């Protein structure tokens, strides 16, 4: 996003400017359902552009960069990376599992973490995995509103269960066994 | 009679030696399946 905004004429290179651009990324960027249609609309209409007030009071207008930025998740070629997009990463990961459980994985594809808080990302992932997977698989993305914290909330749930209290490494077991005890407890 | 007995005994003891070699080979590869069984028990511990 720093790159394409610099190409837009809003040059951003300093360590402080990077955080302003991260704020732009958090507030104004989104995953478009159709990249080509979205690009065509942006080039034919300015309704996709949004105003952002910089800390010095200067207002800058952010355009197609709103969705060109997160599109790198699906098409890493924009970054020069010869890698799978998130849709392909998930699809190939499912297809490396045993055939019998692939249907359940397709039906329970979950998005989590701070980078997943974009609008439209759930719909795009659903479309991609419906197009990639067999027509027989009942595809379903799940994208909770609190998914940026689900990583931590899972730990809260796990650590508060009464039956989980047998799973800890105890100070005694560490003293008896050393750090390698982690390979016998934690997964 | 005794020549047939000698032949049977020689044949039998050669076969016995060969199957002791085979039996000990099986015991040694079981003494490696021991390590595999430990590794598989560790995987079962992961699953537990």
């Amino acid at each position: 996003l720093m790159k394409i905004l610099t190409e837009r004429g809003y040059s951003f290179t300093t360590t402080a400017e990077r955080e302003i651009v991260r704020d732009i990324k958090e507030k104004l960027c989104y995953v478009a359902l159709d990249f080509e249609q979205e690009m065509a609309t942006a080039a034919s209409s300015s309704s996709l552009e949004k105003s952002y007030e910089l800390p010095d009071g200067q207002v800058i207008t952010i355009g197609n960069e709103r969705f060109r930025c997160p599109e790198a998740l699906f098409q890493p070629s924009f970054l020069g990376m010869e890698s799978c997009g998130i849709h392909e990463t998930t699809f190939n990961s499912i297809m490396k599992c045993d055939v019998d459980i692939r249907k359940d994985l397709y039906a329970n594809t979950v998005l989590s973490g701070g980078t997943t808080m974009y609008p439209g990302i759930a719909d795009r992932m659903q479309k991609e995995i419906t197009a990639l997977a067999p027509s027989t698989m009942k595809i379903k993305i799940i994208a909770p509103p609190e998914r940026k914290y689900s990583v931590w909330i899972g730990g809260s749930i796990l650590a508060s269960l009464s039956t989980f209290q047998q799973m800890w490494i105890s100070k005694q077991e560490y003293d008896e066994s050393g750090p390698s005890i982690v390979h016998r407890k934690c997964f | 009679w005794l020549s047939a007995d000698f032949a049977q005994e020689r044949r039998w003891k050669r076969g016995v030696a060969r199957k002791v070699v085979r039996m000990v080979i099986r015991h040694h590869e079981e003494q490696r399946q021991k390590e595999e069984r430990a590794r598989r028990e560790e995987q079962a511990k992961l699953r537990r």
